[PDB]
C-alpha cells in the first residue's frame, strides 16, 4: 500500500515496506493521488489531512466508475504528538452518511 | 384501464400488497439501523487504537533517527523491501459484495533482520503493530460507509 | 376471526380463570411470529437475534400442534394444557400478558408429550 | 359473456360444480398452455379419489401430489417479495425455491396438444417426472447445506434432462427415469 | 362501515356538528383509553367557553390548556426521528420532551370506564394536575439548560405526586396541590 505523508516518517514508511511520499501542498498532493489512482500496483493510499482533507472528493470523478481503491485520511506527524478528539470526525462522518447529527 | 369488479378486486389486492411491502422495508430499514450503530462504535474504537499505535510508532521512529543516524536508517530501509504480502478478498453485506485488504509481513521477508541498530528494529516493531491497527481500520470504516449507503437505498 | 360474547363465557366458576390471558398472549406471540416469518425471507436467519427466533420456532409449532388437529375431539382441558405446553417454548417473563400467579402454577410442561400424538 | 368472471353465468356454476378450471388470459397470451390459473382453481374429488390412487397409481402418489402444492403455495408467497425488491435481494433457499417452481411450471405444467408423444401422459409417467423433480428438489437443498452457491447449481447438465423428460415415448420412459434417476445422484455427489 | 372518513353518512354529518370526537383502533388495541385520536379531533366551541373558564375555574386556565396542547403537538413533530433512530439515542432536551409528552398521555389522557375512581374527574382537579405537569417540566428545562441532572429529574419524588394526583379526592385536592408545588420548588431549586 502507498501513504503521501511529511518526508520525515517517509524513510521509515520505506523500512516497514511502505509506498511513502514527502508533500506539504494540495495541488502536488491531489495529482500524486490520482497518479496512484491510474497506475497499476497497491490499490491502498492513506492521506495526511494537512494535505487533503477528503481524499474522495479529489477522486470522485475516478470513484463514480470504480470503487476499489481505498482511501483513508489520518492525523500528521506534528498533529498525531499535539493529538486530538477523534469523535469530532466520528461525528461528521455519521452526518455525512445519514446527513442527520446526533450522538455527539 | 376498463372499469370492471374483477378490476376493482386486483386494483384492492395490489393496494394490499404495497402497504405490507411497505411495512416490511420499514422493518428492515430497522434492522439496518441496528447495525450501524454497532459498527459506528466499533470503528471510533478501532480509529482511537490506530491514533495510539501510529503515535507510539513516530516516536520510536524518530529515537531510531536520533540514535542510530539517517544512513544507518536508509542502508536498512533499502535492504528491506516493500510489502509483498498482499491479498484481495470480497466480502457480501447485505446483499452487497465489498472488497477487503490482507497484509502479511513477516520477518522472513526482511533483509539482514538482525537488530544490531536496536532502535530501528523497534521502529519495524511500532511499525508492523501499527500497520495492523491500519488495516484494521481500514476494514471497519468501509463497511460502515457501505452499510450507511444501503441505509440510504432502502429510505 | 373475532368473538364478542367471549368476554362473558368464561372466567371463574366456568371454564378455568386462566382463560383469558391465555387467549391473549396466544395472539400477540403469534402476530409476532408471522411477522417475523415475512422477515426472514428478506434479512436471514442469522441476522435475527436469539428471541425472534423463539417467536418463529413458537409461530411454526403453533400452526402445526394447535391449528391441525385433524379428525381429534379435544376437551377444553387438552386444548389449555396444549396452549400451555407452546407457551413455554417461550421464556418465562417474556409472557407480559398473564399474571406472575399463572406462571407459576402453569408453566414448564414439556411439549413432546404431546408431540407424540396432538 | 360480458367481460370477466363476475356475471351471473359464471357466478350461478359456481355453486353447483365440483370443479373449477379457471383459464388465464395472460398465460395464453404468452403461449404457455393449457394455461389453467393455479391460483383460482380448486377441486373437491381429492380425497374421494385418495384411495384409488394408493392401490393402482404408487403407495406414495398422494405424498408427492401435496409436497407439489406446497412447492407451488411456496412459490407463490416469494413472488410478492420480488415485486417488492427484485429477485437480487432473495436468500440463497429462496431462490431455489423461486428455480424449482420455474422448472415445475415449465416441465411438468405445459403440455403441447399438438405434439406427436407430448398430447397424452398416463398416470405413471406424470408420478415419475414428480418423483424426479422433488428428488432433485432434495438433492438441491442438501448441497445448499453444504456451501454450494445456486448459480454453479443450475449449470448442471441434468437440468436439461428434467426439462424434456416430457417427449419421451411411453414404453421408452422407465429406461429414461432409471437413467435420470442414476444421473441425479451421480451429480450431486461430486459437487461437494 | 369501511373505515372511510368519506362516507356520505359521515361526510354529511361532519358539515353541521360542532365537535367531533374521531376514535381509532390502535389506540384500543394497546388499551390506552379513552382511544380519542387528538390529532383528528376538533371543537369549534372553546372560544365561546373561554370567558367561563376564567369566571369560575381560574384565571390562567385557557394559556395552560393551550400550553398543554403545544407540548403535546412538539411529541409528535419528532415521531419521525425517532422512527429512525432509538429515543435514547437522541439529545437531552428532545428526551425531555419526549418523556414529558410520555406522562402527559399515559398519566392524564387515560381514564378506566370499568373502575371504581379512573371514571369520573372534576375541573378543578384536572387543571391542577396541568399545572403540576407544566411546572414539573418548565423547572426541568430549566434545569437541563443549567446543565446538571439530566437523568437524575427521572427519578425525582415528583415522580410520585405527579402520578398520584390521578386518585386524589376532591377533598383533598388543594393540600395535594400546594404540597406537590412546594415539593416541585424544593426538588428543583435545592437538589443540585
Amino acid at each position: 500500500m502507498a501513504v503521501i505523508a511529511d518526508p520525515e516518517t517517509a524513510q521509515g514508511f520505506r523500512l516497514a515496506g511502505l509506498e511513502g511520499y514527502g508533500a506539504s501542498s494540495a495541488e502536488e498532493a491531489q495529482s500524486l493521488l490520482e497518479t496512484l489512482v491510474e497506475r497499476g500496483g497497491y490499490a491502498l493510499v492513506a492521506v495526511d489531512e494537512a494535505l487533503l482533507p477528503d481524499p474522495e472528493r479529489a477522486v470522485e470523478r475516478l470513484m463514480r466508475g470504480r470503487d476499489l481503491p481505498v482511501l483513508l485520511p489520518i492525523a500528521g506527524l506534528k498533529e498525531a504528538f499535539q493529538g486530538h478528539d477523534v469523535e469530532g470526525y466520528m461525528r461528521e462522518l455519521v452526518r455525512k452518511t445519514i446527513g442527520f447529527d446526533i450522538k455527539l | 384501464v376498463s372499469p370492471t369488479r374483477m378490476n376493482l378486486l386486483q386494483r384492492r389486492g395490489q393496494l394490499r400488497l404495497a402497504q405490507k411491502g411497505v411495512d416490511l422495508l420499514k422493518k428492515k430499514r430497522d434492522a439496518l439501523v441496528a447495525e450501524f450503530f454497532g459498527l459506528v462504535r466499533e470503528a471510533m474504537e478501532a480509529r482511537k487504537a490506530l491514533d495510539q499505535a501510529a503515535k507510539e510508532a513516530y516516536a520510536a521512529l524518530l529515537l531510531a533517527q536520533a540514535f542510530d543516524g539517517p544512513e544507518v536508517v536508509a542502508g536498512a530501509a533499502l535492504g528491506v523491501p516493500p510489502l509483498e504480502g498482499v491479498e484481495a478478498e470480497v466480502e457480501n453485506v447485505w446483499g452487497s459484495k465489498v472488497p477487503r485488504l490482507k497484509a502479511t509481513f513477516p520477518d522472513g521477508a526482511l533483509l539482514s533482520p538482525v537488530g544490531t541498530p536496536a532502535y530501528t528494529l523497534e521502529a519495524s516493531r511500532a511499525f508492523r503493530r501499527y500497520a495492523e491497527a491500519l488495516i484494521r481500520v481500514a476494514n471497519t470504516e468501509t463497511r460502515l460507509k457501505k452499510i450507511g449507503e444501503e441505509i440510504k437505498k432502502t429510505t | 376471526s373475532l368473538s364478542r360474547l367471549m368476554n362473558n363465557g368464561v372466567g371463574k366458576g366456568k371454564t378455568r380463570e386462566d382463560h383469558k390471558q391465555v387467549s391473549d398472549q396466544l395472539y400477540s406471540a403469534y402476530a409476532n411470529g408471522v411477522d417475523i416469518r415475512k422477515l426472514v425471507a428478506i434479512i436471514g436467519e442469522d441476522a435475527l437475534t436469539e428471541n425472534d427466533r423463539r417467536y418463529l420456532q413458537f409461530a411454526d409449532a403453533f400452526e402445526r400442534f394447535f391449528i391441525n388437529q385433524g379428525q381429534q375431539n379435544r376437551s377444553i382441558e387438552e386444548s389449555l394444557q396444549i396452549a400451555w405446553a407452546l407457551l413455554s417454548m417461550l421464556p418465562q417473563g417474556e409472557l407480559k400478558r398473564i399474571s406472575k400467579d399463572h406462571i407459576g402454577k402453569y408453566y414448564g410442561q414439556k411439549l413432546e408429550e404431546i408431540w407424540g400424538a396432538p | 359473456p360480458g367481460g370477466d368472471m363476475s356475471e351471473p353465468v359464471t357466478q350461478s356454476t359456481l355453486r353447483i360444480v365440483g370443479a373449477f378450471w379457471r383459464l388465464d388470459a395472460s398465460l395464453a397470451f404468452r403461449r404457455h398452455f393449457p394455461a389453467i390459473n393455479w391460483n383460482g382453481s380448486y377441486s373437491l374429488f381429492t380425497s374421494a379419489l385418495d384411495p384409488w390412487y394408493r392401490e393402482n397409481v404408487a403407495e406414495d402418489y398422494p405424498e408427492l401430489r401435496d409436497a407439489i402444492s406446497e412447492l407451488l403455495q411456496r412459490e407463490a408467497g416469494l413472488q410478492e417479495i420480488v415485486q417488492l425488491v427484485g429477485p437480487d435481494a432473495l436468500q440463497d433457499a429462496e431462490r431455489l425455491v423461486i428455480e424449482v417452481g420455474r422448472i415445475i411450471r415449465e416441465d411438468f405444467l405445459q403440455q403441447n396438444a399438438y405434439h406427436e408423444v407430448d398430447a397424452y401422459c398416463s398416470m405413471k409417467k406424470a408420478y415419475g417426472i414428480m418423483k424426479m423433480i422433488l428428488a432433485f428438489y432434495k438433492e438441491a437443498e442438501a448441497a445448499i447445506k453444504r456451501g454450494v452457491s445456486i448459480d454453479e447449481i443450475l449449470q448442471l447438465p441434468v437440468l436439461e434432462r428434467i426439462g424434456r423428460a416430457r417427449y419421451v415415448s411411453e414404453e421408452e420412459f422407465p429406461a429414461y427415469f432409471e437413467e435420470a434417476m442414476k444421473e441425479i445422484q451421480g451429480a450431486f455427489k461430486a459437487l461437494a
